[PDB]
């Protein structure tokens, strides 16, 4: 559900 | 884990708070001599609910984006699977955010450093969220009242972001190690430093969850009543951690 989040964390 | 794994530790902690605090002390203590006027008060009170929501949304996103560095940055962290990541800062940027808000608090004279000036809360009137405000300033009087030290603030937000007792997590026992190596930081920096006595005086828990729960309660009434400004102009990341 959270792919913003989830690019930041790459 | 060692008693030199943990000095270590701290220093590890210590160090991505410095590479990610995003407004150095010696700045913020300089400008608080930086007051807004009767006239410039005036001008954000007679802000439109939508400016202002949408000024402050950026501010947050921005706060946000360096804890998200903080995390990144924070030993152990990206051991962590991509869930509990995920987990721990939607939970616990917020939380982090509120915290580091202290420095940026001038209890003297109850203001708070805001777009270059310190203003009361009468400057955030059109926000339309009287209660979760005086809440907010009322936080941050406690917090400047602990006088934080900045290597215990970088201990204090790691345990914030660091929480086990998170819903949703699926390496509990993993988190739960991290906490606990993490305490026994915070526990020996305090020792070592005479301050120990702070941590019977720390906020309670419910206290950043009822902060970051009403954040989450206005937004909906905000974007209920203007629900294309949201669309249309806050930050994709902004609405992913606070929109439902
Ligand atoms: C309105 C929703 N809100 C909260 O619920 C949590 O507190 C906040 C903080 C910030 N800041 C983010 C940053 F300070 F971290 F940069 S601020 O735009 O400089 C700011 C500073 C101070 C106040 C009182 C407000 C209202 C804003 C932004 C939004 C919120
Ligand atoms: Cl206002
Ligand atoms: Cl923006
Ligand atoms: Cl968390
Ligand atoms: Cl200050
Ligand atoms: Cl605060
Ligand atoms: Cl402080
Ligand atoms: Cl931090
Ligand atoms: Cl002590």
């Amino acid at each position: 559900e959270f792919p913003y989040l989830l690019s930041l964390l790459g | 884990a060692s008693l030199t794994e943990i000095e270590h530790l701290v220093q590890s902690v210590c160090k991505s708070y410095r590479e990610t605090c995003q407004l150095r002390l010696e700045d913020l203590l300089r400008q608080r001599s930086n007051i807004f006027s009767r006239e410039e008060v005036t001008g954000y009170q007679r802000k439109s609910m939508w400016e202002m929501w949408e000024r402050c949304a950026h501010h947050l996103t921005e706060a946000i984006q360096y804890v998200v560095e903080f995390a990144k940055r924070l030993s152990g962290f990206m051991e962590l699977c991509q869930n509990d990541q995920i987990v721990l800062l939607k939970a616990g940027a917020m939380e982090v955010v509120l915290v580091r808000m202290c420095r940026a608090y001038n209890a003297d004279n109850r203001t708070v450093f805001f777009e270059g000036k310190y203003g009361g809360m009468e400057l955030f009137r059109a926000l339309g969220c009287s209660e979760l405000i005086s809440s907010i300033f009322d936080f941050s009087h406690s917090l400047s009242a602990l006088h934080f030290s900045e290597d215990e603030i970088a201990l204090y937000t790691a345990l914030v972001l660091i929480n086990a007792h998170r819903p949703g997590l699926q390496e509990k026992r993993k988190v739960e190690q991290l906490q606990y190596n993490l305490e026994l930081a915070f526990h020996h920096h305090l020792c070592k430093t005479h301050r120990q006595s702070i941590l019977a005086k720390l906020p309670p828990k419910g206290k950043l969850r009822s902060l970051c729960s009403q954040h989450v309660e206005r937004l909906q009434i905000f974007q209920h009543l203007h629900p294309i400004v949201v669309q249309a102009a806050f930050p994709p990341l902004y609405k992913e951690l606070f929109s439902t």
